[PDB]
């Protein structure tokens, strides 16, 4: 921001942006499946109880 | 007096106040494509040499 002007720092911080999200959205991604392995695991520790 | 190309001479300027909206008046270039550093806030920067 404080080093270059508006019409190429536009440019520069949405190089940022997209990695970002893209660096986010992988942890989710990879919850979404250690929840389900959880969950398995968690119905056959009720049905063994 | 300029030097030759191949004795460039380097000048080496510290300790003082720098503006570079003084830099205009003392030639008539138009141009001044700069590349690191937007030349419209160099006067926000604080350098080392």
């Amino acid at each position: 921001l404080s080093r270059l002007d508006p019409p190429e720092a536009e440019v520069q911080i949405d190089r940022l942006i997209t990695g970002r999200l893209q660096s986010l959205q992988t942890y989710v991604t990879q919850q979404l499946i250690r929840a389900a392995e959880i969950r398995a695991s968690a119905n056959l520790a009720a049905t063994k109880m | 007096r300029f030097a030759s190309v191949y004795a460039w001479n380097r000048k080496r300027i510290s300790n003082c106040v720098a503006d570079y909206s003084v830099l205009y008046n003392f030639a008539p270039f138009f141009a001044f494509k700069c590349y690191g550093v937007s030349p419209t806030k160099l006067n926000d920067l604080c350098f080392t040499n």
